[PDB]
């Protein structure tokens, strides 16, 4: 598979009045690791982050083209983009290449501007939006991630309780995948802060 | 084939006469009045064919661009049909990408761009119509005015067409910030009554209102009662 | 797209559009050029010498390559377009042939593009003249001059722009085989030529020299003030 | 077809381009826009020509636009032409940032838009853009800058300038009041107000924007009604 | 106002008639065809002592066996000269043989009337080339001199003079040229005629002579060579 | 100045350029067409400008199809290109629907192409008028006429060119309907000898083409014998 | 009445903001020398046009101003004959294209609007002139019954109860105005004929005019015959 | 699929099955394969459902417009020629087996065959579809010249019924159509009305 | 995926499941398969999820534009034609099999559009991987001119048949009742599946996960 060439996994969880977005940091060509600090999560505007998983070249391309569109959109209609609007924008971009698509499964997570309501979603390669209420996973080890989030996620967790759940889910999901890991970066988006910490993972 | 040179050029004094002549065509057309009032916006126009053979229910001056945006004009009738079609396609295009009703300000800007393209393109003349767009988004009313040159202004209450200067004075000393939609219509029709020559009926004017529920074109019944 | 014939012949076999393009070059700032032995100089008169204007953003002398540089006279906007197209050709010539372009090669290209605009549909001729100055691989200093029509000639010393005739006559009688003997001598001949077609020369003159095996060097006001003191 | 042609991009006997010169005449009858370069920032003080008792405030500004993260501009001429020009300026800045992954330098942006303006004066047979622009921004190569641009496609960097209604009267006043190299943002605002008044004021008849640097970040902001009002009162004390 | 493709009442294209009037302001170029080669000579006409006379190329090389002397708008002739060079190079690539002088003149005369506003492409001429050419080469038929003008009509001539002083020079060739005249005799005749119709005293740096002989190739006289015949 | 382009109306509401193109058709020779009980007969008085020309040169009668004929007037260069335009339409129609194109449709299709040159400044209106004649078992004998403005109408007896107002009074005395085709040929050659001016004009060749039941629905030039005898009857 | 530049030659605004060229195209409608009258009834629409025959050699049948756009939509053209057929050909293609794209028959007001939009492009572009003709379409709508529409050379269209076109347009509209203030199949036809006869003052014979109708009971556009048009002629 | 068209003096008689199968599953068990191209012109579709519907819509559009310009009832041969054009043009992209059959004032009742390749041949009767292979011998031994409009309806019903039993791609009901100068008359034959043939049993 | 629709006495009843799988894994247990085309026309879509959304979103905007122009209520034929013509133009490469149902001036119409471009106008249809299970219920209990409540029960049984017999369909049941005077979008209509209650908690107490770096940022 083309998606399993560079590895990586992104995860987004929902809390009471907060969101969390975690991702692996290993960048590697097939079985060989190159760097251990590849960026898979990009800031789309204060309380809006986008995590990309899949082909590393398409992860950077899609992140750069979405930023290009996001900059023009925010300048045109001078306002902060809304989480749901970004998903439609990203889905539209991915659907332009319907027969020569980008190999990347995006995972959007952020708080709605002004209302501060949590929002998480995931899209497929051809831009198929899927808004959920609990969590969204994307990567080469989604099965492992699906099993962790299903039995760990709680309806209304707080910033600290949410951070522990998304970290335990990622740490145990990337330990079962060979081409995923080498560090885990977690971003917890609140109403007035953006805590970012790197978890102590296995360097295997 | 088609000409590829600009029909509208700068004069020695620095004026674009073609646009200036198009504004003179807009200043002779049926009067239009736009009023933004707290909970909504109202757009009224003198839809009088004055002949008694024309079907009053057939043609329409006040058109809905989208579910929350209405349009009204002053100037040439056929030119307005082109702009209304362009404004409807621009609203659909925007909604196909962002999956959310195009904001009133975003539509005006997009529609004003089209009007500015006919003042610099080859083998064409500027649109001879001034639009009065109105919309409602993000719990707030909007009222814009896009003239033939392509420039747009945000107003609170305005009037175009015949006797527009006279209506702007009668509107500047009769309009209040804290005004309700229902009362906004009363002062919108009263401003149109100051240059209506004959007798005003329910089939001589057309009124469209905008609010939280979305743009609506008042039916004859409603207007009758208001009159 | 526009396909109208702008430049056409007239009753007396004239090309009015090109003649009006040369009329725009006469209204431009004076640009002097002097070819020496181991140094080529370029002098440009600064008409609008406003004190509230960054002078580095409005220069008439540019560098096309590391061995070629030029000055102009006429419409500044056009000069920019011609200067950037010539810069792409210098980079294109380096990609196709190992060696850098020769002064004449790039001058030929600049002049050929100018002639192209005087005979195509929908366009008007360029309203600028150019003084391409540089060094070849052999170390031979070069100086050419292109104009709106598209013709170019090699020169020993030339001036363009307003009052170019007055400066050209001054160079004919002053340019000998002793005036360009030394580095400073050649630089002093260019500053003297600009002093007959300028107001209070010394703070309204901007010159740049180009020595062998070295990039363009723009002499600042302080250095130009030191040369004016020796011509007193 | 050739009889209706107006021949916009054509030279004249004197060697001038009529169309471009007629567009420059339209920029002298527009709202006065002035820019001043300081040491900690650069500002734009433009006069509002869209004043009425029935006009809404809606937008964030009327003449001053944001090109990108570290750039802004103030137009002066045809209003609809600026809408086209400023939208193209935003595109150029986004295209550059998508290519090198860095903010486009101020002089590179101004130059790119000038190449488009000059192309409309040489071929195509269309009228030129009747607008003059003023740019203020900050880059890592030259820091704070202020550029001007006209309909012909000509541009230049300045320290203090003015385009619009009374450019010549305002330019002279700035000439004898600009202390080059020792100007601060605070002292520049006074200069703007002092020149803006003597070239026309209320706090609703003008709009000011400053561009400064804070913690490795460009900050563009339009001064508020109250914010400007105080400035206008302080100039009255010296008069 | 009229279009570029407008006929006059006498049956002449205005643009071409004005382009032929622009060749009366150019420098003179006398060409004499003999049995032992062709000889071309042009009046450089320098307007300044600072102006380098070696940068003035009125006579160019189309190929080893073909030369070319031009008059009128020199800038317009750079496009015709390149076409001729590519035409003779193309011929060699396809048939492995040199193109004849008349064939090269025919291919350059085809572009002469290729201009117009309407129904045209981006890279189309807007007017005619205001320049005249004198083609001199040696093929299977020996020395041959051809003349091509703005109208696109190429004819053969034993002796031709194009430029400002063509009328005066053409008459001086009509009574000084014969079919048995040598190539060395032709070079002197041309120089003598050129010196008479010129304003500046003829010298080694003023004019430019070129010759093409049967067994040899195109050759441009240097300063030394020129001086020899000058005295 | 309201008569320099076809995309300009004059104050009264006329397109002068199209009216100027009709002037060219009133300067050409007279051509007539008569429809009868079973065919159409075309008679064009070919005016020979020189004695050097061969008898039959510069024909004004062409076969646009195998069942359709075409007599022209006005400019010949323009009319020749219109005849090739009519041939394409007739040929394209057979390759699409599989059968001979109806005269009514062919006339309309060619008239619409002629009306497209009367709207723009890029082109000029055709300076020629022409008649189309045909015969079909299912249809019958048809005769249409199209002018420079792109107007096509059905007729019984038509006449174009210089002498058309004098040739229409000669065709009005005939009872075409009850008449046949062999009897009409004579009358067609008689009217052309009456309208033709022997003074102003010089030598003239008489052309004759027909299409009906006689020739089994095939348009052809009237047989030499029948044309020679008809020419003697006119004299 | 002021003017400047080439406003009278090409469709470009004049000093007063008018389009002289478009106004000159309205005078081209009267050049034909005919009048058309369409009257809307209660369950039927009636089109009445003048059928003049200049020459006796002209095959009368081919001379007509009534056309069948669709199976239920019919129209009458007035003005430049060549322009009329062109516009009629355009309406046929647009109508056929509508049914193939949307799956249902085009409404009379949609076709009129569509044809009027095409006429507005000639008023904006300067490389071509507007058509000097008028169109009056009549059809039966499934929901709103009988419909009578009309679009002109300016690109303006509308819905009517009774319309007129041609040299005598003001005469037929001033007579239809007093008649509407005061209709069955026969009453809709008789009112049209009377209007056309009282304005032209000719007292038409059978073969001298043409009528087209679209009733609610039989929506297919049809042209009355010689013996059908005569029956109404001997009713008044 | 089993379509069939026969002709008599007055006009023609059409017939088809109604099964639409996507593999071994019947997606539509009551498909209407007989498509009206005009007033008196029909066409039986066979092959690809999407290809036959696209072509029929296109031809119906072209024929309608052509008939409105000529102001005359379209010829059945004209409709068949239009079909043939598209069938031949896009023979490498389409999979259709159209059978055009109608009635016109000129030639009367005609049946045209436009097989896969795009050829057009007129016959007195034609059969198409996958189930037409089993009734080739039956139609050759039962067809007789002079059949009336009543015998043609019984001939078509008999042949279609025999093909529906042997073919897995044919079944459901039988949709008939009798086109004459008077008009078109549709008729469906369900379970009990469908001709039955005693299955050989020991 | 199990989508179905029927035509009752005076209206249309559309239904669908809410499960979305990414192979043999449930990605979304509550996705909406019933799309809004217009006020009187809705659409159930199976096949390629991305193509099903984009095709319905485009056709709905075209029908909205057409509605604004004509000023009348859109027809089901118009939506059918637009879809079938566009689908046919992509030569089946746009995997979008939808069930189109709505009520207009002609009455209630139910169509079934296939990826290649073919359509079928029937009284009841089923699409998806669990289409054969839902078709068995329609071929065993469907009756013409059914009552609104009867049609809702029969269409619920059809979706339930697919949800419990097909591995590609699960979660809840979505219904959509379109009649001459109403439009009832019931989501969810029935919930036959419910996650089992936890037998024990697995809460991650604070400090259970080590941290190498930490950086907080105060937003305005
Ligand atoms: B027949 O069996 O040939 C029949 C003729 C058609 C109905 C005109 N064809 C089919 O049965 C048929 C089925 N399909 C599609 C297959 C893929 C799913 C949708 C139906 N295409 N033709």
């Amino acid at each position: 598979s083309i998606m399993s060439y560079n590895g990586g996994a992104v995860m987004a969880m929902k809390g009471k009045n907060c969101v969390a977005i975690a991702a692996d940091r290993r960048f590697g060509i097939q079985a060989q690791m190159v760097t251990t600090d590849f960026q898979k999560i990009f800031p789309m505007g204060d309380r809006l982050y986008i995590g990309l998983a899949g082909l590393a070249t398409d992860v950077q391309t899609v992140a750069q083209r979405l930023k290009f569109r996001l900059n023009l959109y925010e300048l045109k209609e001078g306002r902060q983009i809304k989480p749901y609007t970004l998903m439609s924008m990203v889905a539209n971009l991915l659907y332009e290449k319907r027969f020569g698509p980008y190999y990347t499964e995006p995972v959007i997570a952020g708080l709605d501007p002004k209302t501060f309501k949590p929002f998480i979603c995931s899209l497929d390669l051809i831009g198929c939006p899927m808004v959920t209420d609990d969590f969204v996973v994307s990567g080469t080890c989604s099965e492992q991630m699906y099993g962790m989030c299903e039995s760990l996620w709680e309806p209304n967790m707080d910033p600290e309780h949410l951070f522990e759940t998304i970290s335990q889910a990622m740490l145990n999901a990337v330990d079962r995948d060979a081409v995923s890991g080498m560090g885990v970066i977690v971003h917890v988006i609140e109403k007035d802060k953006i805590t970012t910490r790197t978890l102590k993972a296995r360097m295997d | 084939r088609g000409y590829s040179f600009s029909l509208t050029t700068f004069s020695p004094s620095g004026k674009l006469v073609q646009i200036e002549y198009a504004l003179a065509a807009v200043a002779g057309g049926a009067p239009s009045v736009g009023i933004k009032a707290a909970n909504g916006v109202v757009l009224a126009t003198e839809k009088k064919q004055k002949s008694i053979l024309y079907d009053e229910r057939s043609v329409h001056k006040v058109e809905p661009i989208t579910k929350h945006i209405g349009l009204v004009y002053s100037g040439m009738g056929p030119d307005y049909r082109v702009l209304v079609h362009r404004a409807r396609k621009l609203a659909q295009q925007y909604y196909l990408v962002y999956q959310e009703p195009i904001p009133t300000a975003q539509l005006v800007q997009r529609v004003a761009s089209v009007m500015q393209e006919y003042t610099q393109s080859g083998g064409v003349r500027p649109f001879g119509v001034s639009l009065l767009i109105c919309g409602w988004n993000e719990g707030r009313p909007y009222l814009f005015q896009s003239d033939p040159s392509g420039a747009y202004f945000a107003w609170k209450a305005t009037a175009m067409g015949k006797n527009y200067v006279n209506g702007k004075t009668f509107l500047e000393k009769r309009y209040n910030e804290d005004l309700e939609l229902e009362d906004a219509i009363h002062t919108a029709i009263l401003t149109l009554k100051e240059s209506f020559e004959g007798q005003m009926t329910e089939d001589n004017i057309e009124v469209g209102i905008c609010n939280e529920a979305g743009f609506r074109r008042l039916t004859p019944t409603e207007v009758r009662d208001y009159l | 797209s526009y396909d109208r014939a702008i430049t056409v012949f007239s009753p007396d076999g004239h090309l009015f559009q090109v003649e009006y393009a040369q009329e725009a070059v006469k209204k431009g700032s004076t640009a002097v050029g002097v070819r020496g032995k181991d140094i080529v100089v370029l002098g440009v008169e600064k008409k609008s010498v406003a004190k509230l204007q960054d002078e580095r953003t409005v220069r008439k002398i540019c560098a096309l390559d590391d061995n070629v540089c030029m000055a102009f006279a006429g419409l500044t906007a056009d000069a920019r377009i011609v200067i950037n197209r010539a810069r792409v050709e210098c980079q294109s010539h380096r990609l196709t042939v190992e060696d850098p372009v020769t002064v004449e090669y790039i001058t030929r290209y600049i002049a050929s593009l100018k002639q192209r605009y005087t005979q195509s549909n929908g366009r008007r001729p360029f309203g600028i003249s150019a003084l391409i100055v540089g060094f070849d691989f052999d170390g031979t200093p070069r100086l050419y001059q292109t104009d709106p029509s598209g013709t170019y000639h090699a020169w020993k010393a030339n001036a363009i722009g307003r009052g170019a005739k007055s400066v050209r006559e001054f160079l004919e009688k002053n340019y000998t085989d002793d005036a360009i003997e030394t580095d400073d001598l050649t630089i002093k001949l260019v500053i003297k030529a600009l002093l007959e077609v300028v107001q209070s020369g010394g703070k309204n003159i901007e010159l740049a020299v180009m020595r062998r095996d070295q990039p363009l060097k723009i002499l600042n006001p302080e250095e130009i003030e030191k040369y004016v003191a020796e011509i007193e | 077809s050739r009889r209706y042609d107006s021949r916009t991009t054509i030279f004249s006997p004197e060697g001038r381009l009529y169309q471009v010169e007629y567009a420059m005449e339209a920029i002298g009858h527009a709202g006065t826009c002035l820019g001043i370069l300081a040491n900690d920032g650069v500002l734009l003080a433009a006069e509002r020509r869209n004043i009425h008792k029935l006009l809404d405030e809606v937008f964030f500004s009327e003449k001053i636009y944001k090109l990108n993260e570290d750039m802004a501009c103030s137009v002066a001429g045809i209003t609809s032409d600026a809408n086209v020009l400023t939208n193209e300026l935003r595109l150029i800045a986004q295209r550059y940032l998508l290519q090198y992954q860095e903010p486009i330098p101020c002089e590179q942006l101004v130059t790119a838009l000038c190449d488009i303006k000059q192309a409309y004066t040489q071929f195509g047979g269309k009228r030129p853009f009747g607008v003059s622009l003023l740019y203020i921004g900050w880059d890592k190569h030259y820091g704070f800058q202020l550029y001007q641009s006209d309909p012909s496609g000509n541009y230049g960097g300045w320290k203090a300038t003015c385009i619009g209604n009374n450019s010549a009267a305002a330019v002279s006043m700035l000439k004898q009041d600009y202390k080059e190299g020792e100007m601060t943002l605070k002292s520049a605002l006074a200069l703007a107000v002092k020149v803006l008044n003597k070239t026309m004021l209320s706090a609703e008849k003008v709009e000011i924007a400053t561009l400064t640097r804070e913690s490795g970040k460009t900050v563009i902001r339009v001064l508020k009604q109250k914010e400007v009002e105080q400035l206008i009162k302080k100039h009255e004390e010296e008069e | 106002d009229r279009g570029v493709n407008t006929f006059s009442p006498e049956g002449r294209l205005f643009q071409v008639e004005y382009a032929i009037e622009a060749i009366k302001l150019g420098s003179t170029a006398i060409g004499i065809q003999t049995s032992e080669g062709v000889c071309l000579a042009v009046e450089k006409r320098i307007t300044s002592p600072l102006m380098e006379p070696s940068s003035i190329e009125k006579i160019v090389e189309i190929d080893a066996h073909i030369g070319c002397a031009m008059s009128g708008l020199i800038a317009d002739a750079k496009t015709l000269i390149d076409k001729a060079r590519v035409e003779t190079q193309n011929h060699w690539f396809t048939y492995n043989e040199t193109m004849t002088v008349e064939s090269v003149t025919q291919a350059v005369s085809n572009l002469a009337l290729q201009f117009g506003e309407e129904d045209a492409d981006p890279g189309a001429m807007s007017r005619p080339f205001g320049v005249a050419l004198l083609f001199g080469g040696v093929d299977e038929k020996g020395p041959q001199l051809f003349h091509m003008d703005p109208s696109g009509t190429f004819v053969q001539c034993d002796a031709r003079a194009i430029g400002s002083a063509s009328e005066g020079a053409q008459s001086s060739l009509q009574e000084v040229y014969h079919k048995s005249m040598t190539l060395k005799e032709a070079i002197k005749s041309s120089l003598i005629i050129l010196k008479q119709v010129m304003e500046e005293k003829l010298n080694a740096t003023n004019i430019e002579l070129a010759t093409v002989q049967p067994g040899q190739n195109f050759h441009m006289f240097t300063k030394e060579e020129l001086e020899e015949v000058i005295k | 100045g309201y008569d320099l382009s076809a995309s300009t109306f004059s104050p009264d509401g006329r397109v002068f350029q199209v009216e100027y193109a009709m002037k060219a058709v009133e300067n050409s020779s007279t051509a007539i067409g008569i429809r009868c009980k079973d065919g159409v007969v075309f008679g064009v008085e070919k005016l020979v400008l020189s004695k050097l020309y061969e008898e039959g040169s510069n024909k004004r009668l062409f076969n646009v199809d195998r069942h359709v004929g075409m007599a022209v007037a006005g400019l010949l260069a323009d009319a020749r290109s219109l005849a090739d335009i009519a041939r394409e339409e007739a040929s394209n129609f057979r390759s699409n629907f599989g059968y001979n194109i109806p005269l009514k449709h062919l006339a309309d299709r060619v008239a619409m192409y002629v009306h497209a040159y009367t709207l723009y400044s890029a082109v000029r209106p055709f300076g020629c008028s022409f008649m189309l004649g045909s015969y079909s078992a299912n249809d019958g004998a048809q005769l249409y006429m199209i002018d420079p403005s792109g107007v096509s109408y059905g007729y019984w007896g038509c006449a174009i060119g210089k002498a058309r107002q004098a040739a229409k009074t000669e065709i009005e005395k005939l009872q075409m309907k009850e008449m046949t085709c062999r009897d009409v040929v004579k009358e067609v050659a008689k009217i052309i000898y009456i309208v033709h001016d022997e003074v102003k004009d010089k030598a003239f060749e008489l052309e004759l083409s027909w299409v009906g039941e006689l020739t089994k629905g095939r348009h052809e030039i009237v047989p030499k014998d029948i044309r020679e005898e008809a020419e003697k009857y006119a004299k | 009445g002021s003017s400047a530049g080439f406003d009278r030659h090409i469709t470009i605004f004049s000093p007063e903001g008018r389009l002289y060229q478009v106004e000159y195209a309205f005078k081209a409608i009267n050049q034909g020398g005919l009048t058309s009258v369409a009257v809307r009834g209660k369950d039927c629409a009636v089109i009445v046009t003048q059928k003049k025959v200049p020459d006796k050699l002209l095959d009368s049948s081919t001379v007509t101003h009534l056309f069948k756009i669709t199976e239920s939509i019919g129209c009458v053209m007035t003005g430049m004959t060549a322009d009329s057929r062109s516009q009629v050909q355009r309406a046929r293609y647009e109508a056929a294209n509508w049914k193939y794209k949307y799956g249902y028959e085009i409404p009379v007001d949609m076709l009129c609007k569509r044809i009027a939009d095409i006429s507005q492009v000639y008023t904006q572009n300067a490389e071509m002139r507007p058509l000097g003709c008028c169109m009056i379409l009549i059809g039966i709508d499934e929901e709103q019954g009988p419909q009578v529409y009309k679009c002109d050379p300016a690109g303006y269209y509308c819905g009517f109860k009774a319309t007129a076109a041609g040299v005598k347009q003001t005469e037929s509209t001033s007579f239809l105005e007093k008649k509407v203030k005061k209709w069955t199949f026969e009453q809709t036809v008789e009112t049209a004929i009377t209007c056309l006869s009282t304005v032209l003052s000719i007292d038409f014979k059978p073969s001298e005019i043409e009528v087209g109708v679209v009733t609610v009971e039989n929506p297919k556009f049809r042209i009355l015959t010689e013996a059908e048009i005569d029956a109404h002629l001997v009713a008044l | 699929t089993t379509i069939m068209a026969v002709q008599f003096n007055g006009g023609v008689v059409l017939g088809a099955d109604s099964r639409t199968t996507t593999g071994s599953y019947i997606a539509n068990r009551v498909t209407d394969k007989l498509t009206p191209i005009h007033d008196h012109i029909f066409c039986c579709r066979s092959g690809s459902a999407a290809d036959t519907q696209a072509v029929a819509d296109a031809v119906t559009y072209q024929l309608g417009f052509h008939s409105i310009e000529l102001n005359e009832p379209p010829l059945v041969h004209t409709a068949a020629s239009l079909f043939k054009e598209m069938c031949y043009r896009y023979r490498e992209d389409l999979m259709a087996g159209i059978i055009i059959a109608g009635w016109d004032p000129q030639e009367g009742g005609q049946v045209y065959s436009v097989p896969m390749g795009g050829m057009m041949v007129r016959q007195s009767f034609a059969i198409g579809g996958s189930g037409s292979s089993y009734i080739y011998g039956y139609v050759d031994a039962t067809y007789r010249e002079g059949m009336t409009k009543d015998e043609c309806l019984q001939f078509t019903a008999n042949a279609l019924a025999l093909a529906m039993e042997r073919d897995g791609s044919s079944g459901g009901v039988i949709r008939l159509a009798a086109i004459q100068e008077s008009g078109v008359e549709r008729q469906v034959l369900l379970g009990d009305q469908i001709p039955k043939f005693t299955i050989a049993t020991l | 995926t199990t989508i179905a629709g029927v035509v009752y006495k005076d209206g249309i009843v559309l239904g669908a499941d809410t499960r979305a799988t990414e192979g043999m894994v449930v990605a979304d247990k509550n996705c909406s398969k019933i799309h809004f085309i217009s006020p009187n026309i809705y659409c159930c879509g199976a096949g390629t999820a991305a193509d099903t959304d984009m095709t319905t979103q485009l056709i709905s905007s075209n029908l909205e534009l057409h509605s604004l122009t004509t000023g009348r209520l859109p027809r089901v034929v118009t939506a059918n034609r637009m879809l079938k013509q566009m689908l046919f133009r992509y030569q089946g490469y746009i995997g979008a099999a939808l069930v189109l149902g709505g009520v207009d001036v002609t009455g209630p119409h139910l169509y079934s559009i296939y990826p290649h471009g073919s359509t079928d106008k029937l009284p009841y249809v089923t699409m998806g991987s669990g289409s054969l299970a839902a078709m068995a219920v329609f071929e065993d209990k469907f009756r013409p001119d059914m009552e609104e409540e009867e049609a809702k029960k029969l269409v619920s049984e059809a979706i339930a048949a697919g949800i419990f017999n097909d591995l590609g369909s699960g979660s809840n049941i979505d219904l959509c009742v379109i009649s001459k005077s109403k439009l009832d979008f019931l989501r969810p209509f029935s919930v036959p599946n419910k996650k089992g209650t936890r037998l024990g908690r697995y809460r991650c107490e604070k400090g259970t996960t080590a941290v190498l770096t930490e950086k907080v940022t105060p937003l305005e």
